[PDB]
């Protein structure tokens, strides 16, 4: 059966800037099949007010998600996306890096 | 939506 | 300019545990109108822009009427298409539909499309004309003489090339300030050293709206294609997207690389220089 795996991206809406409120946003495209765990993460915590996409996909049949939550971003605090999905052999972590 | 023309395979 | 409608429908079989489950969302352009989910609690199609919410309880009424006859349709599909590929209950399976129509600037229609999938992969297809099938195994050629035999591909075109450009047509006046805009990229590169000896050059592209758009590089006006990474365009939840490029590059080199930015909202492409 086919299997595409995820391809994962965590970004903040706005340009950062420490003390200014945000969005943290992971997303995540190019899936099949359907089923797939994403959390975000706060210093390796799950993050609990978390919101998403409804889910749709591509001409190419596969599956895109938006996960995101709203956030205030300081100098300390580390931000990163934990996805699963089958085509992964275990949980994949993405850090969020401001300075790309 | 279509109201019509949407079938079972 | 050009305009799109375009309905995407999942399902999604659970063996054990209930009914599959199904998931319709509609869009025009790159923006989403409507959804309707089976596993939440209101069993209605229910509106996700702003500018949809002023139709009135006949439309909500219909729609999410209609919504569940193709629910109903994909969860007896599941079944079918389990039998015409002789497989068993052991796992999951999945069915996906699309189906829409394009207009050009002047908002006439350019052309229809109507699409299944299963399990990720082509199954049948309205053709160009909206007149006959594209099947693309033979499990499909069944379903191809069924639907030959019922006349599907008449009552499809008389939707696609009458009541999907009508109700797009509606949609892009009703939604003129959401669904009229371009939002033309705002453009940087950044540029990180790896080492001593190398750097990563990044194309951005940020806060634009519709999503189409290319990004690329040249090195002394070459295209360095497969040296690129390109991301997906993503949404930045605002209603606009994003996207960047990348290279590596050796240090000292940075002047022979530009990077390139098509968007409708530009007046000109534009190039983005290290000098
Ligand atoms: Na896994």
């Amino acid at each position: 059966m086919i299997q595409r795996t995820p391809k994962i991206q965590v970004y903040s809406r706005h340009p950062a800037e420490n003390g200014k409120s945000n969005f943290l946003n992971c997303y995540v495209s190019g899936f099949h099949p359907s089923d797939i765990e994403v959390d975000l993460l706060k210093n390796g915590e799950r993050i609990e007010k978390v919101e998403h996409s409804d889910l749709s996909f591509s001409k190419d049949w596969s599956f895109y998600l938006l996960y995101y939550t709203e956030f205030t971003p300081t100098e300390k605090d580390e931000y990163a996306c934990r996805v699963n999905h089958v085509t992964l052999s275990q949980p994949k972590i993405v850090k969020w890096d401001r300075d790309m | 939506l279509a109201g019509i023309g949407i079938l079972t395979v | 300019g050009s305009h799109s409608m375009r309905y995407f429908f999942t399902s999604v079989s659970r063996p054990g545990r209930g009914e599959p489950r199904f998931i319709a969302v509609g869009y025009v352009d790159d923006t989403q109108f409507v959804r309707f989910d089976s596993d939440a609690a209101s069993q209605r199609m229910e509106p996700r822009a702003p500018w949809i919410e002023q139709e009135g309880p006949e439309y909500w009424d219909g729609e999410t009427r209609k919504v569940k006859a193709h629910s109903q349709t994909h969860r007896v599909d599941l079944g079918t298409l389990r039998g015409y590929y002789n497989q068993s209950e052991a796992g999951s399976h999945t069915v996906q539909r699309m189906y829409g129509c394009d207009v050009g600037s002047d908002w006439r229609f350019l052309r229809g499309y109507h699409q299944y999938a299963y399990d990720g992969k082509d199954y049948i297809a309205l053709k160009e004309d909206l007149r006959s099938w594209t099947a693309a195994d033979m499990a499909a050629q069944t379903t191809k003489h069924k639907w030959e035999a019922a006349h599907v591909a008449e009552q499809l075109r008389a939707y696609l090339e009458g009541t999907c450009v009508e109700w797009l047509r509606r949609y892009l006046e009703n939604g003129k300030e959401t669904l009229q805009r371009t939002d033309a990229p705002k453009t940087h590169m950044t540029h990180h050293a790896v080492s001593d000896h190398e750097a990563t050059l990044r194309c951005w592209a940020l806060s634009f709206y519709p999503a189409e758009i290319t990004l690329t590089w040249q090195r002394d006006g070459e295209d360095q294609t497969q040296d690129t990474e390109l991301v997906e365009t993503r949404p930045a939840g605002d209603g606009t997207f994003q996207k960047w490029a990348a290279v590596v590059v050796p240090s000292g080199q940075e002047q022979r690389y530009t990077c390139h930015v098509q968007h409708e909202g530009l007046p000109k492409p534009l190039t983005l220089r290290w000098e």
